């Protein structure tokens, strides 16, 4: 990761990106920030609400 | 033309002698890491 003109390793990234799984691309797992962040969904009750 | 090149130094002066101003990488002031590590590289010469 490029850090204000210099190239540092990135292990969490390195890892997240390195978890693969054998696909083509790093896994998604829905309850941690990994390559793809993390996405929360808000519940349904969220149109009643609102 | 290039760093690190003066191979002869006298002495430090004893108060201010030069007006100075300069324009900064703020970029690397922000990037450089907290801890500057030396090395051997700096040691003067163990024996003549």
């Amino acid at each position: 990761k490029n850090n204000n003109g210099l190239f540092e390793i990135d292990t969490q990234l390195s890892n997240s990106v390195a978890t693969n799984n054998g696909g083509l691309a790093p896994s998604y797992t829905e309850n941690r920030v990994d390559a793809w962040g993390k996405v929360e969904f808000a519940d349904n009750s969220v149109l009643q609400a609102r | 033309n290039t760093p690190l090149s003066a191979n002869f130094v006298n002495e430090n002066s004893y108060a201010p002698n030069s007006l100075f101003a300069a324009i900064l990488n703020e970029d690397l002031l922000t990037g450089l890491s907290d801890k500057i590590f030396y090395g051997k590289e700096n040691e003067f010469a163990e024996n003549e």
